């Protein structure tokens, strides 16, 4: 009774969602052939949320794959999971994108936006109640940022009344995978503020770091990455498929961390990651799913949280536990650290509680952090983007695709208000 | 190994022939799956 | 890339000598000043500087001093005036002071001076 | 699908040629009477026809008849098609004049219906690459106006260049410096992004690292194809990150006339050297930066970086690279300009190079080919320029190029464009207060 | 409910703890594994002041080990018991302090308290109820006197009402093994008498002592050592984990101890240790544990007490004994001795007692004693510093790493101050 | 990841690295082709690097500027065991020219060398420091590597760099420009290193024919003490001690002042195989053999001279306790004298793991040894010696055009004699008593 329509944006988009469904088609036992072969009675209870049923029970995902040089496109297919997707939800042109913004906006992203909102309208139609929307794309290329930022602004005239969650690969600040990176942040930012209900800021050194220094791997390739990303995709939206004590679906949590309308950027975290050479060293208790939820090294964003002052934060539990445990352990986190919250709210936390843990974990949680420490991402952005734009660096590939010189401005003109606001927030009083 | 975050193992240690085929392509102007019976990656089956 | 920017939080990771680097580092910028609206454009088309914007007066090209160019007689990088008379130190200190050449480059022998004598 | 098109122009481009597409047929198993011993990653280059037999997406296109005949005679006659060697009847004799204004009209024609041929059964293009070299008669006048009718025809295909630039020291010919400021003045407005080689650093190369005190074009010849595949094995094989053939035309041209990369690659050893070293994910882009390692006879370090394109072949995991380019990114004696605060772009592939038998490469599990961008080379053009206008100054073999069609204010009117490419280099270096 | 967090710093650190935990091991009946194997009840009645609880019946200890070099992090994990502690809790840099006390304090070690830091607060906050920290290190070194005064000083600040122990390892007068040895062990002491509650003098000289005319070992391996060590750090804190008669913590030994809050520097003593061939020739009872314990041959610091007077004195005895005994042994040695003991304070012995004894063995005793006699062993520093001082031997090695030379005056004048305050109380 | 940088130049410095490198060899256990045999140890890690293949490659640059004697190597029996560019070579040597080996020969190979060095510096993952063997006499092994270490403090800022030099013996002498060349390297020298073990093959010879009884030695046996020195002295970083010292210790503890930095090496006990029979060697007789004066391995005897700090170093069967009373039995003599203003004058380093034997060797298998190092007060007498020389040498301005016509001005000889003369006066400030 709340359907979610998932968006799959660039080769970004297409790899990290290709382990998601992967990853909730083991959590509700489908088969890479489509059937449904599993032993709980409480796996097909909420299975319409991402699964249409077929003729003959087959078990098809509610995503369709977009973007516009089929190479990574055959690589999906040519996967585990490649056979579950319906060949018409696969979208694709035949040019490439080539890391421009320009050429995934405005010149080759606007003839297959009719195609992709084609699909979008069919899938959504067919829904009974659909809860919102899903979206995985990375702000550092061409078709994630271009035609990304495009389909959002689409999808959200057509169905106003709905919500968009975005699980964006944010540009790292050593990495540097794309020489235009400030260019397409920017100018794919200062359309999320816009139109954006809930951000997810992704980032690949959090992600290398927790799994080094928590996970313990020797040769991380990106599957273990995407694993990461697609294990708090799956713990955001548990209580909507799961039954539990306390239920919080997205909706519910966006009401709760979202005190003002710009100010929806959040960092993730999870928390059971256990070393693999450290695992009888540690007792699966309460206090210590908290203790690794709030840790600073824990975050999957490249800032720091003791940098600002967290206005809201929420956590989504998994498993058999008492209310009391958890209750007094959000209590005692929020009161030991009286500097790193806001005093104008009292009761910065909100607290859920699922009853069905992860497949062979016994107790799991999720943290969403809405924090004032988050500007230091639109800071450095915006500081590379005029250190670029100063003196006239890669303009000619944007400005000769019909493509002003005011809108740089313009969207850097809105990065510096937004910074603006969060640093105001910050410090503001309680008197 | 129930499939959790570092319980995976790389499928690439000691393969070769990393080859793609083309199985998404264009024909009479028309975006479609072009083959159906195509390999996956270096000659193996698309698992049935 | 004249600036290295802090991972805040993960900068210990990325310090230099734990990446097995055991040269002297160009600095790492630990605070990021904040700016308010947009920016105005100083350069042309084809990458030239406007006339009415300032310039600096280095080389263009670079520092880098080669094994010929650089002193016959280089200075230390350990200096420690500390037992030293008032006048051998002064001596060591001239010394230093005698080549602005090698201070400044980008390689960049850059000693650093401690105590008094 | 995601499948180039190659047009081998000059004796260098032909004999590049072959070094390439006997690699070619080595990577996709394909025998040279042209038929395999299914999988389709040879669309990118061979094209399927009736009869099971894969042909090249290559036209071969020279002056002269002695180096085409040796393609038409030896191994690979049988896998070749009869019209994609275009072969004219005198050669334009080292003279830009003869093969861009009297002779090079005669065979453009037919060369341009033939690339029609070829791009009509192209379902997708992605580009062209053209191999030549700027020191020769053909090499450079027909390539003038063959990239000026390509930029006439396609608008904006992309056009990749891999061209032989002169020598500093060793030299052929005596009118290089006409030539080559010649080809220059007019592929600065019709080029897109120009890689470049030379002799003498791959002399040096093959001297130093292969322990090969005698080298001849083979080897040069086959370690530029090893550049081109490693180019496009994004497109033709999977990888965790993979480059199109634009993007490293977007990462790396700041300025529309500054578009000259330089090539590197590693690690370049032998059979006898692989015994000894260990060659990690590090060790290899440690070597790429080394002067000693370029293939442009050039001091990166005298000059500042402006953009850096990084791919990646084999047994290679992510964060091999991230820190290894984190240990690069805090070295005092790497410099970079001042407005390029993001400088990388890093590309992954997972197959490995493939050894050629008869060669000189020991094969290995990983690789890496460097495409930098930076501003060391206006060592190359301030020498090349002071040799045009010393040869210049005096008039010295100007008849021959007058009496072949072209006015004589041509050489004055391109030696004031090159004078305005120095200032446009030096004023991308000037820093800003 | 009342937790200890150890601390070890240095290579003299890592030896002495990693015998600690040896030993502690075997009283709670802890396997190499981890896991309990013991025969009674009682010994986990109170576990949770040293171990923490984890899954499958495992007890990991709750000690962080720190060095600026791995050199000897992997000796002590190569050992016997070097599986019992968590890999998280190991920090470790790659550059060693060579012996300095400004690389260990300012430049070496001022990158490595962001790390050691985290641990801590990781630990510290598990408790229930933290009683204390203890800490153990070398006055003569670069890990164990640098950082090991920078990490006492950065959580004292952050707990400012607990119990801070230091077990430290002062130089010798003869042995010597650092010739900049006086230089880290003055800058130490500075730091230590405003940022310590209780601290423990011992010494290697002693030790030999010990080792020679008591036990009469022929090959005395620093093994042997560390054992006479980490039998003294158990018996201080017994009573804590075990039940008694009359019982006594850590904190209620410092209130009975230290008068004014500058004396607080002791000298430990063990009491029943006999040599092989005269085990049976020795009759086990309370005075034959009160005669070995104030024995001046048998102290473990270099400072004879016959020279000075013992301000106050503790004795914390272990197993089932007569409290008349006990009480009657302790007003015996103050009647007939009225020159060693001060006359402003009466009935200076303070007595615990304990039920369960160390394993073979029928009763123990662990003595601490406050004495004037330590000024015998800062005056000697003090003119050993002064030597080299006025000489400024080796001062490029502190004052090239940015040290200002006025530090060096005022660890004289706050350490030349210290022995001012122990004469006038003789 | 306690890893160490061997850099050896000069023929001096490649026969005293083929010397070290065979002892190393034998005492990891790794084959002259480079490969142990059957055998996870990983406790050569400070000398050796692991090719994923299962082949160890030492941490060695060998820097020649002729190809005679690293010919030998490239033919010899370690020809599988190198690098082939960790062996670099010259093409025409300096000819004991200070000029020739600073300015124009060897300006050129250095670039190369710091090559290498960064290349093998990026591959360790904690570095102690460099060891640099060389020879003062030697026209390479001083002018090279003069400035070899002024580039190599250029490009590494502060890090440990270690010398092993060969003094120029009192009597015996090969070339006739060595004071000269002594003087111009150990001028450069005094600002640019951090400590420098110096040993001279005269009183080596005497320790050959006197103890080892060997009537006519080479340079073979030499060359095998110096590598059992230092092998002393990297003992504590490869094997587990009960105390142990590190590669900036002594550093520390042996440099009083900036311009100090010149310790003497001992090692003990240098017996055979027919007195080993009848002695008993405890830890008391060799801590007492290293203070003797014909036991010293320089040609300097430190009764004259005052004893300003000691480092020892014990390797095998030896107990804390007996070296602690036998340091307390030297430190009682009268002697032995030390400086008024070092009550604490010794530094102690312990390790489990007895010296190796390597056979066709001269040294008896023994349980425990000691090597120590040294600053005396007893060099100044040296220092006035090789100055009495250079000054002898120089009053005519003899053998002078041969360094100024190759590459260095005349007033440099008058500088570096000066700077020798204020030398003399602070080892004389620095040895008086209060
Ligand atoms: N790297 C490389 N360069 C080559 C090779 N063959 C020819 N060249 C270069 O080509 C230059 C001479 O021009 P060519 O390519 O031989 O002949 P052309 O370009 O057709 O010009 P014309 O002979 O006048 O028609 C020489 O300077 C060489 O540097 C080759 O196999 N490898
Ligand atoms: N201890 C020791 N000293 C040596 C050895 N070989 C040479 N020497 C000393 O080195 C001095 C001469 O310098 P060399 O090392 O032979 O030659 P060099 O340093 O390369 O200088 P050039 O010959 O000019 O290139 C002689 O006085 C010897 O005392 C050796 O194997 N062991
Ligand atoms: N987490 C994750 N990041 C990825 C993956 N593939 C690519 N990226 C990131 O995406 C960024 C480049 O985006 P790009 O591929 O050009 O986006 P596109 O142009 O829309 O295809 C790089 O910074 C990569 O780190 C993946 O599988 N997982
Ligand atoms: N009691 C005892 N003392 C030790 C031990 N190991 C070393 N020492 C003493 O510690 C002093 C030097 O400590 P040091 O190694 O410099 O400590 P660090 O610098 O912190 O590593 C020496 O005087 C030794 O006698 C040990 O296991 N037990
Ligand atoms: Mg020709
Ligand atoms: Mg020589």
């Amino acid at each position: 009774m709340r359907e979610i329509v998932h968006l799959q944006a660039g080769q970004c988009g297409n790899q990290i969602g290709a382990k998601f469904w992967e990853v909730i088609s083991d959590e509700h036992g489908i088969d890479p052939t489509g059937t449904y072969h599993g032993d709980s009675d409480l796996q097909l209870e909420r299975i319409n949320v991402y699964y249409n049923e077929a003729t003959g029970g087959k078990y098809v995902p509610r995503a369709v794959l977009v973007d516009l040089e089929p190479g990574t496109m055959d690589s999906v297919r040519s996967g585990p999971f490649g056979q579950i997707f319906r060949p018409d939800n696969f979208v694709f042109g035949q040019s490439g994108a080539g890391n421009n913004w320009a050429k995934g906006h405005y010149t080759e992203g606007a003839e297959l936006v009719d195609s992709v909102l084609d699909v979008v309208r069919k899938e959504a139609e067919s829904c009974d109640c659909l809860q919102g929307f899903q979206l995985t794309h990375s702000l550092g290329g061409g078709t994630g940022s271009g035609m990304g930022t495009l389909l959002i602004s689409k999808i959200r005239e057509e169905y106003p009344d709905r919500i968009m969650n975005t699980f964006s690969v944010v540009p790292s600040p050593k990495v540097s995978d794309t020489v235009v990176e400030p260019y397409n942040a920017t100018l794919s930012v200062h359309q999320l503020v816009e139109n954006t209900d809930e951000t997810y800021c992704i980032d690949n050194e959090a992600l290398y770091d927790i799994c080094f220094r928590t996970l313990k791997l020797t040769t991380p390739t990106y599957g273990d990455l995407n694993h990461l990303v697609s294990a708090t995709m799956s713990g955001v939206t548990t209580c909507l498929r799961f039954p539990g004590q306390l239920n919080a679906d997205l909706r519910k949590l966006a009401v709760n961390m979202v005190p003002f309308p710009r100010l929806h950027f959040f960092m993730p975290g999870f928390a059971p990651l256990t070393s693999r050479g450290s695992q009888q060293y540690r007792a699966l208790t309460v206090p210590e799913l908290t203790q690794q939820m709030f840790d600073a090294k824990n975050m999957m964003a490249a800032c720091d949280p003791r940098h600002g002052r967290y206005l809201t934060v929420a956590a989504v539990f998994r498993g058999r536990m008492s209310m009391k445990e958890v209750d007094e352990q959000m209590l005692n986190v929020q009161n030991k650290n009286s500097s790193y919250f806001v005093e104008w709210i009292p009761n910065n936390v909100k607290t859920a509680v699922c009853d069905i843990p992860p497949r062979g974990l016994k107790m799991s949680a999720t943290f969403i952090g809405n924090s004032t420490a988050i500007q230091e991402l639109f800071k450095r952005i915006s500081e590379q983007f005029t250190a670029m734009f100063r003196r006239k660096a890669f303009l000619h590939w944007y400005t000769g695709e019909g493509m002003d010189e005011m809108e740089f401005t313009e969207a850097e003109s809105n990065m510096n208000d937004l910074v603006s606001e969060y640093q105001q927030y910050q410090d503001a009083t309680a008197e | 190994l129930p499939l959790l975050p570092g319980n995976s193992f790389n499928r690439n240690v000691g393969k070769e022939k990393f080859h793609k085929s083309q199985h998404w392509g264009f024909c009479n102007n028309v975006m479609m799956l072009v083959s159906d019976e195509k390999p996956g990656i270096g000659g193996e089956p698309l698992l049935g | 890339m004249a600036t290295n920017y802090s991972a805040n939080q993960y900068e210990k990771a990325f310090s230099s000598k734990y990446l097995q680097n055991w040269s002297p580092t160009k600095p790492t910028k630990e605070s990021i000043s904040s700016h308010e609206g947009y920016t105005q454009i100083i350069a042309n088309d084809r990458g030239h500087l406007l006339p009415s914007v300032p310039r600096s007066k280095a080389n263009p090209w670079g520092s880098f001093m080669g094994t010929w160019q650089m002193p016959l007689k280089i200075p230390p990088a350990r200096v420690t005036l500390t037992s030293r008379t008032t006048a051998g130190a002064a001596s060591l200190t001239k010394w230093i002071q005698k080549n602005p050449d090698l201070l400044k480059a980008s390689n960049g022998l850059c000693p650093e001076i401690l105590g008094k004598p | 699908m995601r499948e180039c098109i190659s047009i081998h122009v000059g004796q260098a481009g032909v004999q590049i040629g072959n070094a390439c597409w006997e690699l070619y047929c080595l990577e996709h198993g394909i025998q040279p009477d042209g038929q395999m011993p299914g999988d389709d990653s040879f669309n990118t280059f061979f094209s399927e026809t009736g009869a099971g037999k894969h042909v090249p997406r290559a036209v071969f296109v020279d002056l002269e008849p002695t180096v085409i005949d040796e393609v038409r005679t030896g191994t690979y006659r049988q896998l070749f098609h009869p019209e994609q060697l275009i072969t004219g009847k005198e050669d334009a004799a080292n003279n830009y004049a003869r093969g861009h204004y009297t002779i090079g009209k005669e065979i453009i024609d037919l060369v341009l219906d033939r690339i029609r041929k070829l791009a009509d059964q192209c379902t997708g293009l992605q580009g062209f690459l053209v191999f030549h070299s700027f020191g020769g008669g053909t090499g450079s006048g027909f390539t003038s106006l063959l990239m000026e009718r390509l930029s006439v025809d396609y608008g904006k295909k992309s056009k990749l260049e891999f061209s032989i630039y002169p020598a500093p020291q060793v030299s052929t010919a005596v009118v290089e410096p006409y030539n080559s400021i010649l080809t220059t003045h007019t592929t600065l407005e019709h080029s897109d992004c120009a890689f470049m080689v030379d002799n003498e650093a791959i002399y040096d190369i093959c001297r130093r690292n292969l322990d090969i005190e005698r080298p001849t074009y083979t080897n040069l010849n086959r370690l530029i194809g090893q550049i081109v595949s490693s180019i496009t094995a994004s497109l033709r094989f999977d990888g965790a990150l993979n480059v199109d053939l634009t993007e490293f035309q977007t990462n790396l041209v700041p300025y529309p006339r500054i578009h000259f990369p330089l090539a590197t690659y590693a690690p370049v050893i032998s059979a006898e050297k692989a015994y000894h070293e260990q060659l990690s994910v590090a060790e290899i882009t440690n070597a790429c930066f080394e002067p000693a390692n370029q293939m442009v006879k050039c001091d990166p370090r005298h000059g500042k970086y402006m953009a850096c394109c990084l791919l990646y072949r084999g047994d290679v995991v992510p964060k091999d690279v991230n820190a290894a380019i984190a240990t690069i990114k805090t070295k005092r004696t790497i410099q970079f300009v001042d407005w390029c605060p993001t400088g990388f772009k890093v590309g992954i592939n997972y197959q490995p190079p493939t050894v050629v038998p008869g060669g000189d490469l020991a094969k290995v599990q990983r690789a890496v080919c460097m495409l930098s961008n930076t501003t060391a080379i206006a060592e190359a053009w301030a020498r090349l320029d002071h040799k045009f206008d010393l040869m210049y100054a005096k008039r010295a073999f100007v008849h021959w190029y007058v009496g072949e069609g072209m006015e004589e204010g041509e050489f004055s009117e391109a030696r004031e464009d090159m004078a305005a490419l120095e200032k446009d280099y030096e004023e991308v270096g000037v820093d800003s207060v």
